[PDB]
């Protein structure tokens, strides 16, 4: 649920919607939460995609291949698709599965994962980051420096 | 939640 979700967690929503509408797309699917991670910048999700070569134009620039660009840019609110409502489920999932009381950007990447099924999955993996990998970088960053800041 | 943007 958004009320449990950082204000980091929520700028990756608010983002992923942003980078649906520059690529005139009229669904914010896996690939635009997936961007909205990245463009975040800062969190857990954003640094383990850089630490495995991610980046944010490479990701743009294959959506791009694999959807196309649309034709118009929607306006209004854009409506997520049924995948990625199931990733944000996920996402809850995730943080109660680890005993967490909130939805970080790690818990959105970690439900992306879960998945395991879509577009971002399918760019993920053509750009050089295997799911369980992804996974296994935010985990060592929850057990590294989140939890030191956590006993702090 | 769970339909667009943070609903
Ligand atoms: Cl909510
Ligand atoms: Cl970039
Ligand atoms: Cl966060
Ligand atoms: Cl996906
Ligand atoms: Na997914
Ligand atoms: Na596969
Ligand atoms: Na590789
Ligand atoms: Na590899």
């Amino acid at each position: 649920m958004f009320e449990r979700f950082t204000d980091r967690a929520r700028r990756v929503v608010v983002l992923a919607q942003e980078e649906a509408r520059m690529l005139n797309h009229n669904y914010i699917g896996t690939e635009h939460i997936l961007l909205g991670l990245i463009h975040e910048g800062e969190g857990v999700a954003a640094k383990s995609l850089e630490s495995l070569g991610i980046s944010l134009e490479g990701v743009r620039s294959q959506v791009e291949e694999i959807i196309g660009q649309g034709q118009q840019a929607p306006s209004g609110h854009i409506p997520f698709t049924p995948r990625a409502k199931k990733v944000l489920e996920l996402s809850l999932r995730e943080a109660l599965q680890l005993g967490h009381n909130y939805i970080g950007t790690e818990h959105i990447l970690l439900g992306l994962i879960r998945e395991g099924e879509g577009v971002a999955a399918q760019v993920l993996v053509k750009l050089g980051a295997e799911l369980t990998r992804v996974r296994q970088q935010v985990i060592q960053l929850l057990s590294g420096y989140k939890l030191a800041a956590a006993l702090e | 939640x769970l339909y667009a943007x943070l609903x």
